[PDB]
């Protein structure tokens, strides 16, 4: 999942011709340290005690914006009509438009 | 400095192992250096540590057993703990620091290189194998310029080993400090 | 020249590309089985 | 007099040991069937470099292939110079590995080392003076990693006073190909890292992408790439077996490279690869070559030391050339680049020249550096190994194989060690 | 060499041996005399064919397998049909009786008198056997007859070898389609008594081969004829590694690791991209990253399940034609950087590449379409639990009112299978799920 | 106990570390 | 030696890059594929200071062309010299700005900063000692003002000893095709102010009107008008590549010709244009060519400079003439309006006479005038500004891409403070 090193031409939405943008990538970690201990069983099961990720996740009015100037209430109002959709706000690849824009005066 | 500078708060002091310190000058040593220990933990200590070799405050197992110490593992790399039980099992010499006091003065040198150390050890075609001869042992002690002195190794002999000869796991010796 | 990239392969037409079985056991030994064997695809070896 | 017994492991080995040979071969202008054409003498004079006499002016090569799937030999055997190996160092399993390390480290290879070790000395009485040996082999791909630990912990002992040196294959950070490729890379390089001295480590991305930048031919093949990793190879190798004002020992090389005995890992450079119009379009001179080479993209091993700093840094230049354009060059690079050279040491670069080319092109070179790139590969690994080890996926095979977890925690130390122990000599 | 034998259980399996070996005459110019034409290969029954025949001295290719059935009805027409010259009458075994959709009469009643011979002939063949890397055993979970009889001879091969491959293929429960209200039972009880000797199964749902049989075949009236093409091509590319060579090459072995986390689970599935006709093909193009892109489209999966609610833990690629690995890693990395998909945060590789120079082929009378790039594509992903749980759910239902329990009481088990087949299953199911935790 | 020379300033010392530094010019003018 | 590096941006550029290199290759009497004919021997002596020689008398043209819009290079591509270029120096990228200076400052020129650098870079250590660089571009136009206004602030702090002059084409004062045009000039000259030090302006109104005057052949093209302005810019680069009892260096003429660093625009010129009759009613003297040059109607930048008053002026005669004349002649025209030159200065003219003339003429000049009439062009612009700015029209997008007007503040403040400082110098 993380990402390669200067040849940073060749991997891009530029060939996948994406339009949606792939993932959060990175070359930047320090030195792990840990044996690496073991907390499964057989299986997959994880030991009880230490936690995971306990299946957080288990398993239109939407419009990218931006404020610049249209009359401030409906401004406000805008505001919410893109959010309080935490469904389409989430996961699911994620699923999450932008904003940007000025108030008003 | 919660090693070398508390090591030499401790060498400040002139008096026998059993009379180690005593309680009012080691709060005269907290007085001279405010400790990350609480008030009343303090006022367990005094006496906690003077359970054993009388009404004197025991450095001896405190500072040991609060930095050099560690009869456990690490989930989080303590860099070893290459599971070897031979010579801390017998131990025919049970964790005395007083008595071992070689080991209050022989950190820094292992602290700083024990993993060229670690790997000296197996230099000497250990195979995984565990313990290895006593000989080999001091004298890559004395390559390394871990200079010891004879009743040091008595001490350790006698901690590292109860009947015989033995050969004394490596990792059996270094999760002492490591 | 055999440079690098001075080799453009023979890809035309391939349309057969059987492999023959040119090595094998036998008993309790390892060798050659029996030298007369094809190519790729019906080849012909060197002589 | 001193010479070298090549040995060829794993299905990567098979590949680019056959291209290899068969380049070589062609170098010295010997026909695919072995019947010698006299153009030059001191070509003639330096076979003895690599090849033992046969009767009637045939020439074998010194060399041990040895896999386990015979189909691979069986390919390389029907390939366009098969019949110049032989029926006597052609060796391997009746099994195949499921490039499981834990099979080829202790099932398989338990009861092949003995006919494995009897053809090598076998090879190495019929020859007078050795320096060494190389191995070309994968460290993810299975078969010739889980053979080649138990070669080169023998031979270790078998002769603790020569040269092993070792070419291999590195995994893809994008794409690794086969999934068990990290435990079978760690297991590799434990013993690696404590028994050899020098390594050299490449992978297919960078080719892939030295192919767009200049071949720009968009349709290569595997063997292609081989072509290339070959041309480095015998680029190294040219010193020995020629005339010229220049050192050509593997030691000679190797003392002035490493400064510490930990430092084992090394990272190849290529000369003037020319596309379809710079053939026309590029001024042949040693100051634009001096660039091209020394070039951050013109690298083609892992990644860029651009993060990081050179510590030492050799350069093999071949052709007609002259002292002062290369010790101008050297001293105008030098100037060019001081902080990703040391202070702990100025001068860290080496050159030699020797004076016959290859065929057809006029003066080409070849460079290798050891800098703190590699840091991310290893690095890389062990967040793999941090991440499925976390749960020991794919681990009840090794399990009943008989491993332990141990194995693999006293390999993830040794690394961290490594990774720690460049980064704090590097600043 | 590099060799494997084939084992068909029913009249469910000998359908579709029929099918393969048809196809696998083909390829590798065979004429159904049995002799090679004027040109020159018969000998002791060594080349290319060598891995599926022994065409010893006798002059005739024999094939690697053994039809074992319950019933004469089947083996007897294909006696009488085109193919008996080539084949070996005897290792087309038969029987008097049928197992009656009854698991326990496949696994007692019959099961005992049969084995005997089946293993003998195993025996005989395996003398002669040399690499014999593993096998290709044939049946199916809904069986009406093979399920328990396959059971129970794996159940005696597993216990007399443990150190080679074994590969399973059953056309998978049809997931509203029934031709056997004992279809749960038996399908759970050959689940619960197989799930500790096995090594890779694979699924598939005859539905959903006739569902793309009509998305881009474009006939509203195939046949088994079809499907059957369809399940051999599959076969031939898994074997096109052994028949041929390429730039690299990939085995059984590496399959069962590379595929598999875990002992219990070791069920992926399977897929095909150019499913095409000449028609459709006639004036569009052909290429890797659309490939690619067919194959994982969430409908071209011939099993009813969804990407998108499921997470993948690996992929295995098989291409087969002219490519070239700089536009196969492309795709791949393309695959990789798409959203929809969602790699569990388990594997940091998640895919298993091997290529072969050789196009595939075509048969008159097959509508498939003359095609230059083949991929097969396995892969695991936790999109699969909705199967067993629909599995669990009728089957916990209908035995909640316990019918055709007179039938199994009567001839001879009980219902503690029962229990452990539920237990069993109520593991898995969380088995699956804890480990998509995350 | 022999004592080691002052190592002796025949000049260079830090004015021949400044030189060295004043030829050592370009840091970044190849790779940024 | 010292020589140039000469860089095409936008789709401008796109033109001016051909009809500029056309003109200096068939100056120098090269075939259109490269190959060398010995006609002018001094010329061939000098061509080093603009191209590079290949082997067998090949000459690459040392220019670096950057483009979003592939399709115009593609016409340049086509064109009867395009295959005079190289390959390894078309950096471009995926997409079009949208012509807009946001976009193109911050967002698409982030990925191909690095190539471009790389690019120079490479070029620029290849070269020996470097006077400076000439940079085509539009203030006027968006992709190429983006491009340019981050290219030259990095080139500041990569090289700052040098010449880093700019030519560009002002929008008209009647219509400018692109309508965010101010805003585009505006911010591009905010950065042009601080790091250029020196830059040409141009007006395609006044190019038109000179095709009215004097050419008179009502059917141009865009072709011709480039060259007009290619004829312009080999004036100005006559003098280094010939010999001649002149003073050739661009730093001889911006010491001459600036007083202060907050003064870099300048007004360019050319000498006799003839119509169709004119090349034999015109007796060709030196008094007749100096007073053309010196007309209210040959000069073509913006406007007339006879609202302001002249500041400095340069000549550059070629051909064969005397000096003396040339002497007198400005002792004329000093004595004719000695009202109109500043006081501040006396005789503020540099002369240069370069020998060998243009081929098709016998004697030829080029102009260079810096006088107080810039003052037109920017108070015009920022009455545009202000007036389309009070109300914050066609902001969306800028704030879109992340773009405050807080910096538009200080923008339009330095041009106030520009024109206000003219003012205060010239009265
Ligand atoms: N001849 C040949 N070798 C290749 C080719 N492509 C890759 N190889 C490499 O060969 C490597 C390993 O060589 P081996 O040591 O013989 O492989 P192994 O031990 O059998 O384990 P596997 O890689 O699973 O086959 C693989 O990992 C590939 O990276 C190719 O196209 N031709
Ligand atoms: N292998 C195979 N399966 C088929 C075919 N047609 C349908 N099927 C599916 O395969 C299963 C066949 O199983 P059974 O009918 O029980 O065969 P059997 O168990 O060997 O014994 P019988 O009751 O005698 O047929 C059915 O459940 C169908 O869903 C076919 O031609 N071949
Ligand atoms: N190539 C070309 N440029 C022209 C032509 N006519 C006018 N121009 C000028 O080219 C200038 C801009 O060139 P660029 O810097 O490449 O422009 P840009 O960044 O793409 O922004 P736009 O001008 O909006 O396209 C404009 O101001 C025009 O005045 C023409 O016919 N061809």
């Amino acid at each position: 999942n993380y990402s390669a090193n200067q040849y940073e031409k060749a991997y891009l939405p530029t060939y996948l011709q994406n339009w949606s943008p792939a993932r959060p990538t990175k070359e930047k970690i320090a030195a792990h340290e840990g044996y690496t201990q073991i907390i499964a069983n057989d299986r997959g099961h994880l030991l009880p005690s230490v936690p995971r990720s306990k299946a957080s996740p288990w398993g239109i009015p939407p419009a990218k914006v931006t404020l610049t100037a249209r009359t401030t209430t409906a401004a406000d109002n805008l505001t919410k009509w893109i959010h309080k959709n935490p469904d389409l706000l989430n996961a699911c690849n994620g699923l999450r438009p932008e904003i940007s824009g000025k108030p008003f005066d | 400095g919660c090693w070398r500078e508390l090591l030499r708060e401790c060498k400040e002091k002139d008096t026998d192992k059993q009379g180690t310190i005593s309680a009012a000058e080691f709060l005269a040593l907290v007085e001279k250096f405010k400790l990350d220990i609480s008030r009343e933990e303090s006022q367990q200590l005094i006496v906690k540590y003077d359970l054993k070799n009388n009404g004197k405050f025991a450095y001896c197992d405190f500072i040991q057993s609060c930095v050099l110490l560690l009869k456990a593992k690490e989930t989080s790399l303590m860099r070893r703990m290459r599971i070897q039980n031979a010579d801390k099992m017998k131990e025919a010499g049970m964790e005395t620091p007083s008595f071992y006091s070689a080991l209050l003065r022989i950190q820094p040198k292992i602290v700083h290189c024990w993993r060229p150390m670690r790997r000296s050890f197996k230099t000497y075609d250990k195979n995984g194998t565990g313990l290895l001869s006593v000989a080999d042992f001091r004298k890559v002690l004395r390559q390394y310029s871990i200079n010891l002195s004879e009743e040091e190794f008595f001490h350790v002999l006698e901690y590292y080993d109860k009947s015989l000869s033995s050969k004394i796991s490596y990792n059996d010796f270094l999760r002492a400090f490591l | 020249p055999f440079l690098p990239g001075n080799s453009f392969n023979r890809n035309i037409g391939k349309e057969r590309f059987h492999k023959s079985q040119h090595w094998g056991f036998c008993n309790n030994v390892r060798m050659l089985v029996s030298e007369n064997k094809p190519g790729v695809g019906g080849d012909l070896l060197y002589g | 007099m001193r010479e070298i017994v090549h040995l060829q492991a794993g299905q990567c080995g098979n590949q680019i040991g056959a291209k290899f040979w068969e380049v070589i071969s062609d170098e010295h202008g010997i026909d695919p069937t072995g019947t010698y054409h006299g153009d030059s003498d001191l070509q003639l004079e330096r076979i003895n470099v690599y090849y033992n006499e046969a009767t009637g002016g045939k020439y074998v090569p010194r060399a041990v292939l040895v896999d386990l799937e015979p189909g691979t030999m069986d390919s390389v055997r029907s390939g366009p110079f098969g019949q110049i190996f032989r029926p006597d160092n052609f060796v391997f399993g009746q099994s195949g590995a499921g490039n499981n390390w834990a099979k080829g480290h202790y099932t398989e290879g338990a009861e092949l080392v003995d006919s494995v070790l009897d053809v090598v000395r076998k090879e190495a009485e019929s020859c007078d003076c050795l320096q060494g040996f190389q191995l070309t082999h994968s460290l993810g791909g299975g078969t010739g990693s889980g053979m080649g630990t138990l070669l080169i912990s023998k031979i270790r002992e078998e002769y603790p006073d020569r040269i092993m040196n070792t070419f291999s294959v590195v995994p893809s950070p994008k794409v690794s190909d086969t999934v068990v490729e990290p435990y079978n890379a760690t297991l590799s390089v434990h013993q690696l890292v404590e028994n050899t001295d020098e390594t050299y480590c490449i992978d297919n991305e960078a080719l892939y992408d030295i192919c767009f930048r200049t071949l720009k031919l968009t349709t290569p093949t595997y063997g292609d790439l081989n072509h290339l990793v070959s041309a480095t190879m015998s680029g190294v190798t040219t010193c020995l077996r020629f005339p010229g004002q220049l050192n050509a020992d593997l030691r000679k090389l190797a003392v002035n490279m490493v400064p510490f005995p930990r430092l084992h890992f090394f990272m190849p450079g290529f000369a003037p690869l020319t596309s379809r119009g710079s053939q026309q379009y590029r001024a042949l001179t040693v100051p634009e070559l001096t660039q091209q080479m020394f070039d951050a993209k013109n690298m083609m091993a892992a990644c860029d030391p651009r993060h990081g700093r050179y510590l030492t840094v050799a350069a093999v230049f071949r052709g007609r050339m002259s002292m002062k354009e290369v010790d101008e060059q050297m001293l105008n690079v030098q100037n060019k680049n001081s902080s990703y050279f040391v202070e702990w040491i100025p001068n860290n670069v080496k050159t030699a020249v020797c004076d016959i080319p290859p065929r057809g092109l006029k003066m080409s070179a070849t460079f290798i550096g050891n800098s703190t790139a590699i840091q991310e590969l290893f690095k890389r690994i062990s967040e793999q190994f941090t991440a499925m080890f976390r749960r020991k996926a794919f681990l009840h095979w090794y399990t009943g194989e008989g491993m332990d977890e141990m194995e693999f925690t006293e390999a993830e130390s040794n690394m961290n060690d490594l990774v720690s122990e460049y980064q704090q000599y590097q600043d | 060499m590099r060799e494997c034998i084939s084992i068909h259980v029913g009249q469910a399996g000998v359908q579709i041996g029929n099918a393969c070996w048809e196809l696998y005459c083909l390829e590798h110019g065979i004429q159904p005399d049995g002799q090679m034409p004027s040109d020159k290969t018969i000998g002791g029954g060594d080349d290319s064919f060598n891995t599926f025949f022994s065409e010893t001295g006798a002059g005739k290719h024999v094939p690697r397998a053994v039809f074992v059935d319950l019933e004469p009805t089947v083996v007897d027409e294909v006696r009488t049909g085109t193919y008996r010259q080539l084949f070996h009458p005897e290792q087309l075994i038969t029987g008097k009786e049928d197992a009656a959709n009854n698991y326990a009469r496949g696994h007692y009643t019959i099961g005992k008198e049969i084995v005997d011979l089946v293993l003998d002939r195993i025996r005989k063949l395996a003398d002669l056997c040399t690499g014999l890397q593993g096998f290709l055993i044939f049946h199916s979970f809904g069986g009406g007859t093979g399920s328990g009889f396959a059971s129970l001879l794996m159940e005696r091969l597993s216990v007399d070898y443990g150190k080679k491959s074994k590969l399973e293929f059953a056309i998978y429960p049809a997931p509203q389609v029934s031709t056997a209200v004992v279809e749960p039972y038996n399908s759970i009880l050959t689940t619960h008594t197989t799930l500790e000797h096995s090594d890779c199964a694979f699924m598939v749902d005859n539905e959903a081969i006739y569902d793309i049989c009509r998305r881009n075949l474009d006939i509203e009236r195939p046949t088994y004829t079809n499907l059957n093409r369809l399940i051999g091509q599959i076969v031939s590319s898994i074997t096109a590694s052994l028949r041929f060579d390429g730039a690299l090459n990939v085995d059984l072995t590496e399959f069962q690791t590379n595929l598999v986390p875990y002992p219990r689970i070791h069920f992926p599935l399977a897929t095909y991209a150019p499913v095409i006709s000449a028609e459709k093909a006639y004036h569009e193009q052909l290429s890797v990253a659309e490939i690619t892109n067919a194959c994982f489209e969430p409908a071209n999966q011939m099993v009813k399940c969804d990407p998108r609610h499921g997470k993948y833990m690996a992929c295995c690629m098989l291409y087969r034609g002219d490519v070239v690995p700089k536009d196969v890693n492309a795709a791949i990395a393309t695959i990789k950087t798409k959203r929809t998909i969602q790699f569990v945060d388990w594997c940091p590789t998640g895919f298993k590449v091997g290529i072969n120079y050789q196009p595939p082929t075509v048969v008159p009378g097959g509508d498939l379409a003359k095609v230059q790039r083949a991929v097969c594509m396995l892969s695991n992903t936790t999109a699969i639990a909705e199967a067993w749980a629909r599995l669990d759910h009728k089957f916990d239902l209908m035995y909640a009112k316990r019918a055709f329990v007179h039938w199994y009481v009567g001839e001879g088990m009980e219902e503690g299978e029962f229990s452990e087949a539920r237990e069993d299953l109520a593991a898995l199911e969380k088995d699956y799920e804890e480990v998509g935790v995350d | 106990e022999p004592p080691q020379h002052p190592r002796y300033t025949s000049l260079f010392r830090a004015t021949i570390k400044n030189d060295m530094k004043k030829f050592k010019t370009a840091m970044k003018t190849m790779g940024p």
